[PDB]
């Protein structure tokens, strides 16, 4: 599939919201 | 894992969160119960009653079934989120996360989406006509934007196992779409993180994600356009490629109420243009249509300049390259600009 897991080692979610 | 799976375990799920997830709530600096469980039930009387003005009155048990399947996935994927963040970093609070508005209002409407598009063609039964809720419907109706709501699906995806391969897909569909026009309208609050980021360095992970992933779809969508129009020519796309990212990058505000497509397209064109090989718009558009995303309005009315839309050859030659003639040109000069890196994995 095309899809790209862009999340690098480590990142989760919490990076992404304040 | 049996079609059902994920909504036969939600149809047994307790509509209150469980003693584990209140536990994350009582563990934050700021108690976040009140404010989840009260958006909750607002939500609830947002999303039944749009749902309902939109398949009809006789179907109001519908909204409240999607909304309540929606729920239990939102706790549910919020708790695995949670365990797997707990983990991730070794923390227990989250206290930053947890009362985070657009947080909650996103895995909310991505959770709203699974369930929603699972019973989609269902929903569609007594619907149909000009009323087709696709997916960024559940967005209009949480006043929640499209590159809010990106932030979570990866991670969404990530949380719960159990999703469908058919959820999975329309999960990762959804994000193309973001990526290749939602996440550029005018609206977006991706411009005030990009203008942050041109301006005051370091910050937004947000943003070098989704850029990551645009660039990675951007070059996805330019090579099978090449493979089919440019076999004779190879080391075109490269450069093709070179002049679409540098675009996207530098030139963002070509994006600005445009489609992602527009600009890549436009970017072969002249690229080709200038390295003296035919390649008609007729030809381009014609291939394009073999592309997933692929409607012809993309291309047929393009954003000029005010609320003025044409052809996307006006948009390539009123906009486009009179905006980027002299970088275009570069690519034909003597010192060509330095190729721009394929997207990877």
């Amino acid at each position: 599939d095309d899809y790209l897991w862009g999340l690098e080692a480590g990142e989760g979610i919490s990076d992404l919201f304040d | 894992n049996t079609i059902q799976q994920l909504m036969m375990i939600l149809n047994s799920a307790s509509d209150q969160p469980s003693e584990n997830l209140i536990s994350y709530f009582n563990n934050c600096t700021v108690n976040p119960k009140e404010s989840i469980l009260k958006r909750v039930k607002d939500i609830g009387y947002i999303f039944k009653e749009k749902f309902a003005k939109a398949v009809g009155a006789g179907c109001v048990a519908i909204g409240s079934q999607r909304y309540k399947l929606g729920v239990r996935l939102y706790y549910r994927v919020m708790e695995s989120m949670l365990k797997s963040e707990e983990e991730r970093l070794s923390i227990q609070n989250f206290s930053k996360l947890l009362n985070d508005n657009i947080f909650h209002m996103s895995l909310l409407a991505c959770a709203l989406e699974v369930v929603m598009a699972t019973y989609s063609r269902s929903t569609s039964q007594n619907l149909d006509s000009g009323t087709d809720l696709s997916f960024p419907w559940i967005l209009n109706v949480l006043n929640l934007k499209a590159f809010d709501f990106y932030k979570v699906i990866e991670s969404f995806i990530k949380a719960e196992g159990n999703l469908t391969r058919e959820m999975i897909k329309h999960l990762e569909r959804c994000e193309h779409r973001i990526m290749e026009s939602l996440a550029w309208l005018s609206d977006s609050p991706l411009f005030d993180l990009i203008k942050q980021s041109k301006t005051r360095e370091g910050k937004s992970t947000s943003l070098s994600l989704f850029y990551k992933k645009v660039y990675r779809l951007a070059y996805l969508r330019l090579n099978t356009l090449c493979e089919r129009l440019l076999s004779e020519h190879p080391e075109l796309e490269h450069i093709i490629w070179t002049l679409f990212q540098h675009t996207l990058q530098n030139e963002y505000e070509l994006m600005r109420d445009r489609h992602l497509d527009q600009i890549m397209m436009c970017s072969m064109y002249g690229i080709c243009k200038v390295k003296n090989i035919d390649l008609k718009f007729k030809i381009i558009v014609t291939a394009y249509k073999d592309l997933p995303h692929a409607v012809q309005e993309t291309f047929k009315r393009v954003l000029i300049k005010e609320e003025e839309y044409d052809s996307i050859i006006v948009f390539y030659n009123s906009v486009f390259m009179q905006r980027l003639k002299t970088n275009i040109l570069q690519y034909a000069s003597t010192r060509p600009p330095t190729l721009s890196p394929i997207p990877h994995i």
